[PDB]
RNA sequence: GUGGGAGAGGGUGGUGGAAUUCCCGGAGUAGCGGUGAAAUGCGCAGAUACCGGGAGGAACGCCGAUGGCGAAGGCAGCCACCUGGUCCACCCGUGACGCUGAGGCGCGAAAGCGUGGGGAGCAAACCGGAUUAGAUACCCGGGUAGUCCACGCCCUAAACGAUGCGCGCUAGGUCUCUGGGUCUCCUGGGGGCCGAAGCUAACGCGUUAAGCGCGCCGCCUGGGGAGUACGGCCGCAAGGC
């Protein structure tokens, strides 16, 4: 599936290397804390690769979750 | 010398005098390790994803800086000495990278 | 003799059994039940039916404490996981919410041979 | 690492004329630079082999260029070696 | 040379969360566990299930790929320091300085050896429970060396693309990683699929040749005996060549 929308489309211009922008990055995580695949994020190889890094940085800083409890269900 | 970003996270519970105390400790530790401070952003209290030392929030600090490379780790070590100091990270600065520019 | 009346329901579901524990909102257990607490002995504890009876026994013992509504928390993937939830669904309890808390490693610990591959 | 001013300095030192970049002398100077810097790195980190292979290859190229120089113009060979303080 | 680029390439020091186990506390009770089914086992000295606090060892989920890097072995949380390779653009410098490489030397997964630490989980041997005609096994409960770190040995392998290295030449189509360009397209470097000519015993290969050529290295000469004997060399030993 993943045709609901792509993440890249919903956001405007923004800095991938910026690990401190929470509202931008949170859009790239699932219900859980997981980093979405490209078919979700709609990013490129290079892009996705930098995203992974900066998301992890944000995590260590405490701005982003490593994992999150699955609700509903 | 090279350009780094010093991210500091402190205890949300510090009063004013203790906060400025910690900040001055930071100024001094930076100067002594020879770090010239280019830009500073104090974000203060922010909610965190997970607790850090059982406290749900954290006090954020960002320092753009230029310092000798050899010293960096040492400085980092120094910064982590304080109890009030919760998290410390030091990043080589980078040109930004834009999607949908 | 507590009168909690609002609490958590932990469903721990393995392939070998199903354990319903019910606690106060701080997580401290009032009562619990399992497939083995129900009359079953052998493999049958890991049965959906066994899970149903476990859940209803637990829920009953809970309402005796005065329990009204629960927060369901499911750990483990096993048969009768969903049957446990569906059991509490109308137990005479309201189910306020369901969360899946099943623990996963970030890959730290080597599994038993049976689980490797 | 090696900053551009370090490079420029050793080039302007060993350049056969103004603007000489790739003559044998400058190539050997530069190789000697990276070599000695590497060897200093390998005093410590004695457990890093992947770099050590690099060192070997560098020595290879250098030895070959010095053999070439000794063949074509022995006087320049002696000059270069003396200046750099290698091979003996 | 200059200017740009991507990468789990390598070494050191820090560091982050999830999980397992163990310890303390709370709450709680009659089982937990495990299998085809059970049993051993654990549990009223209060386990299992739940919350909280703590300690430690190890491995890094999602990103993650038909992906990248490396000469190979191999390389995957994050950060900084150190460091090897490499590709593109400019067409600036040297002026054949090239290629290959017996021997030498260095590297070389796992297991194994020495010393000293470490030891959560897993686990050869082993101790039990099952199964079976028996079960020196598959299954279950335990569990030592080991797996981990440092230093030092060991030198093996389905160490595999079962395909030595370099260079030139011979249709294209398509997918992909990464440069540059006047960016629908052109142009490199890399990884894949189908396929011209051609090769091949066939399978298949096919600008990533197993095609057409040249240079150099290693190697083969029916099966068993046998990677054995002996000799030499290496090794602490196991043992290797
Ligand atoms: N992250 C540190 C790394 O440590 C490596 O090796 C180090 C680690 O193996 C180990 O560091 C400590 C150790 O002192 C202490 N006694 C126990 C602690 N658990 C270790 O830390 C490490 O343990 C293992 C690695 O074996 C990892 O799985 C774990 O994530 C990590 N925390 O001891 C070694 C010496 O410091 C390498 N030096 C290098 O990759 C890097 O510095
Ligand atoms: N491989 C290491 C990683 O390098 C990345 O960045 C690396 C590459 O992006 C960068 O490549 C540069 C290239 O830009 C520049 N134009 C030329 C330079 N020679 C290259 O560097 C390369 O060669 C040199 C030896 O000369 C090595 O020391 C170095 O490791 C290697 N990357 O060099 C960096 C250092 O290796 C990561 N950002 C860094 O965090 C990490 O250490
Ligand atoms: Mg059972
Ligand atoms: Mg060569
Ligand atoms: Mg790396
Ligand atoms: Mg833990
Ligand atoms: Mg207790
Ligand atoms: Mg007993
Ligand atoms: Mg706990
Ligand atoms: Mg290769
Ligand atoms: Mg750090
Ligand atoms: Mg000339
Ligand atoms: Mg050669
Ligand atoms: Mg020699
Ligand atoms: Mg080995
Ligand atoms: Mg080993
Ligand atoms: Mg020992
Ligand atoms: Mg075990
Ligand atoms: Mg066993
Ligand atoms: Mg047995
Ligand atoms: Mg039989
Ligand atoms: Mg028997
Ligand atoms: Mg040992
Ligand atoms: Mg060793
Ligand atoms: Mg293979
Ligand atoms: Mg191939
Ligand atoms: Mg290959
Ligand atoms: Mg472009
Ligand atoms: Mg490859
Ligand atoms: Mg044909
Ligand atoms: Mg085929
Ligand atoms: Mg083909
Ligand atoms: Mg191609
Ligand atoms: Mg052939
Ligand atoms: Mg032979
Ligand atoms: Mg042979
Ligand atoms: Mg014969
Ligand atoms: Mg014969
Ligand atoms: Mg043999
Ligand atoms: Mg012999
Ligand atoms: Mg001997």
């Amino acid at each position: 599936p993943s045709r609901k929308a792509k993440v890249k489309a919903t956001l405007g211009e923004f800095d991938l290397r910026d690990y401190r922008n929470v509202e931008v990055l949170k859009r790239f995580l699932s219900e859980t804390g997981k980093i979405l695949p490209r078919r979700r994020t709609g990013l490129s190889a290079k892009e996705q690769r930098i995203l992974a890094k900066t998301i992890k940085r944000a995590r260590i800083l405490g701005l982003l979750p490593f994992t999150e409890k699955l609700v509903r269900k | 010398m090279r350009r780094y970003e010093v991210n500091i996270v402190l205890n949300p519970n510090l009063d004013q005098s203790q906060l400025a105390l910690e900040k001055e400790i930071i100024q001094r530790a930076l100067e002594n390790y020879g770090a010239r401070v280019e830009k500073v952003e104090e974000l203060g209290l922010r909610r965190l994803a997970y607790p850090i030392a059982k406290d749900p929030q954290g006090y954020f600090l960002w320092y753009q800086v230029e310092m000798p490379e050899d010293r960096v780790n040492d400085l980092a070590r120094e910064l982590r000495i304080r109890d009030n100091v919760r998290r410390v990270m030091v990043v080589k600065s980078q040109e930004p990278f834009l999607a949908n520019a | 003799k507590r009168q909690v009346a609002s609490g958590r329901a932990y469903i721990h579901a393995s392939y070998n059994n199903t354990i319903v524990t019910i606690t106060d909102p701080d997580g401290n257990p009032i009562t619990w039940s399992s497939g083995g607490v129900i009359g079953y002995k052998g493999s049958r504890k890991g049965t959906p039916y066994a899970a149903q009876l476990a859940a209803l026994d637990a829920a009953k013992k809970a309402m005796a404490y005065g329990m009204q509504s629960v927060d369901v928390i499911v750990r483990g993937t096993g048969a009768g996981r969903e049957q446990a939830i569906r059991a509490l669904q109308a137990s005479g309890l309201q189910v306020k919410s369901i969360v899946d808390d099943t623990p996963v490693p970030h890959n730290g610990c080597r599994p038993k041979k049976k689980f490797r591959k | 690492p090696i900053t551009k001013e370090e490079k420029q300095k050793v080039i302007q030192e060993f350049a056969r004329f103004p603007g000489d970049t790739g003559s044998t002398e400058v190539q050997v100077a530069l190789l000697t630079l990276r070599i000695n810097r590497l060897s200093e790195h390998l005093k410590v980190h004695k457990k890093d082999h992947h770099s050590h292979r690099g060192l070997l290859m560098m020595v290879g190229q250098r030895r070959r260029l010095l053999r070439y120089l000794q063949r074509e113009d022995p006087e320049r060979y002696r000059a270069l070696i003396e200046k750099l303080g290698i091979r003996g």
